[PDB]
């Protein structure tokens, strides 16, 4: 709870005190660590948890940390994800949209 | 009529271009924080 | 219709005017708050 907290809300002195059973574990929405903190646009934050070794997942909806910084368009940190791993781009979620998807859907 | 709607249009630019800098700062007064009775 | 229009325009200027308030007064607290575990 106090990682995920922090990782949501872009607390990276936290995250960094507080860090694999952790790291990549989800709420009953499914949503890891990094999957809150690309959602709520903390590139930091993302790019500390993926440092320590945080795995590209899927929440119960399908959506990868890509997924969740491209609905809320912040291009910082979906670069981050990017640099690091070039197999997130084209993951598919539960209706068969795309990162690509819910940024041109989201304007 | 058009000369009213298009300087609401800019009015509303500008609130918006505002909000969204009031948005920024709340993220930062939330990152920035201390939480400690409330944790 | 220009009724509708001009009272459009008046409450969005008030809104303006308490948003530019309302950002004044977070940067107010983002000035006077406490920074210690997120420095």
């Amino acid at each position: 709870s106090p990682l995920h907290f922090a990782a949501s809300y872009g607390r990276i002195n936290t995250c960094q005190r507080l860090l694999t059973r952790l790291l990549n574990e989800g709420d009953l929405h499914g949503m890891t660590p990094l999957h809150l903190a690309a959602k709520n646009g903390h590139d930091k934050v993302v790019q500390l948890l993926l440092k320590k070794g945080a795995l590209f997942l899927s929440d119960h909806n399908g959506w990868t940390a890509l997924h969740h910084a491209s609905m809320g368009g912040y291009t910082q940190t979906m670069k981050v994800i990017l640099d690091t791993n070039l197999k997130c781009t084209d993951r598919l979620d539960e209706d068969g949209n795309t990162a690509l998807h819910f940024a041109a859907r989201e304007g | 009529l058009e000369m009213e709607i298009l300087k609401q249009k800019y009015r509303l630019k500008d609130l918006t271009f505002l909000l969204e800098k009031q948005h920024e700062l709340i993220k930062l007064i939330i990152q920035k924080m201390e939480i400690i009775s409330e944790t």
